[PDB]
């Protein structure tokens, strides 16, 4: 739920 | 994996392929500084340039090999560091000068426009400076990089298994290291100059830990002192160092 | 103006550097345990101040050192000190998986660490740093190419030609332990890479240390010694 | 004036 865990999905 | 599979020649494509690109800055050159603006400028400039440096990392070979929770570690660490090479590379030819975006050349007077900025300042504009001195080169600097990403959060990681996890690593980092010997020698060096300007090479990476480590110290402070509002990826990449 | 450093063979400055190794101090003979926060802290500032006075005599003996200015050697070790005690701790602690070795008589694990606030993070950090070491087989000769190495570079920067040299010929001296242990050319610089990369980590651990000890400072429980204070101040932390 | 400086001396 992280900004950047969500990016590094996205 | 196929990163282990990479010719040195290979390597060195792949990291100068996955160069991200040269931002500007919204710098509103009319704009009388003020210490909050410039901070505005400065942490609006890494927001657009953590979004970059993100889409970069998945392309670092080997590090997409790790487990969404390592990447996130990895990123998290390293981030102001990776920054920091960067502006330190864009700065090279600029003496006395930070290139953070190529409308926005800094010197350490206008540093001093914010609190405990200059000192920051300094120890870049002296990396800089050494970059200069050792004729640092692109393909030089992409693998240094791509070894910061690897390397800076490799000794803060769970199970037995969490730890292979660690060793794919390791592995990544050692051709990185073929690969910028690989490098030298093609440059002409002899293998004694070779060891000698990898040793060289790699203990700035000390330096911009020490840089990065400062500057973190800094952000929690503009933070805290709230002159300036802080991205939402800003505050969480400052978060994770608590 | 020629420094007598330069012109040392590898088994010189091997040789000199290992007679330069200062001892291994033990702390306080007192079996009361548990510890508390003050008295943990008490202990390890009262032999980081032991430690300290073996480290500038030791520094004194590293081939180039003294060939620096007075104010040259005053930087290099304020910039260094924390770092250097650091990797002393990490190198007396690698036989023992899981504890620090402070001294003999002070081996502390992890959970001891958790007796003072902030303390458990860096305790995990040097525990990483002693693991890797350990499974990397570092050898004591590398290990004080490596010390030496942090004295003349963490501060080189913030300041040259001399101290760059001298670290050259450290390289020089570590690429000659690895050959004559037998490991191929390329074991030897993957080698070398290895062992200068756990020095950004040990930065790290003595930035996050500096900090530590200026809140120490601050919380004002623990007299600490002239000396320390005066090394924590040269951090403008 | 410091501490480090008499040790860096004596
Ligand atoms: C001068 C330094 C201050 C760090 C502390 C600051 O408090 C952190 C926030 C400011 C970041 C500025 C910055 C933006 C950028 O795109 C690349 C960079 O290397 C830097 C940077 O190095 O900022
Ligand atoms: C665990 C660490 C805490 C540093 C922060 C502390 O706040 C610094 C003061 C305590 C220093 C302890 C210490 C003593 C010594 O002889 C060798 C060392 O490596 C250390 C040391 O690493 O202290």
């Amino acid at each position: 739920h992280k900004i950047l865990h969500r990016l590094l999905q996205e | 994996s196929l990163a282990l599979s990479l010719t040195a020649d290979q390597m060195v494509s792949a990291l100068l392929d996955a160069e991200p690109p040269i931002l500007y800055s919204e710098y509103d050159p009319t704009r009388p500084f003020s210490e909050a603006s410039m901070m505005g400028l400065l942490t609006n400039l890494a927001d657009r340039e953590l979004v970059h440096m993100i889409n970069w990392a998945k392309r670092v070979p080997g590090f997409v090999d790790l487990t969404l929770h390592d990447q996130v570690h990895l990123l998290e660490c390293a981030w102001l560091e990776i920054l920091m090479i960067g502006l330190v590379w864009r700065s090279m030819e600029h003496p006395g000068k930070l290139l953070f975006a190529p409308n926005l050349l800094l010197d350490r007077n206008q540093g001093k426009c914010v609190e405990g900025m200059v000192e920051i300042f300094d120890m870049l504009l002296a990396t800089s400076s050494r970059f200069r001195m050792m004729n640092l080169q692109g393909e030089e600097f992409v693998c240094l990089k791509s070894i910061i990403l690897l390397n800076s959060g490799v000794y803060t990681f769970s199970t037995l298994k969490s730890l292979e996890e660690k060793d794919h690593i390791h592995r990544v980092l050692d051709k990185i290291t073929d690969t910028l010997i690989h490098l030298m020698a093609k440059a002409g060096l002899t293998l004694q100059q070779q060891h000698q300007r990898l040793a060289q090479l790699l203990l700035i990476l000390s330096h911009i830990r020490h840089m990065s480590n400062k500057g973190m110290e800094h952000l929690y402070s503009m933070k805290c002192k709230n002159v300036v509002p802080l991205s939402d990826l800003l505050l969480e990449m400052l978060d994770a160092h608590r």
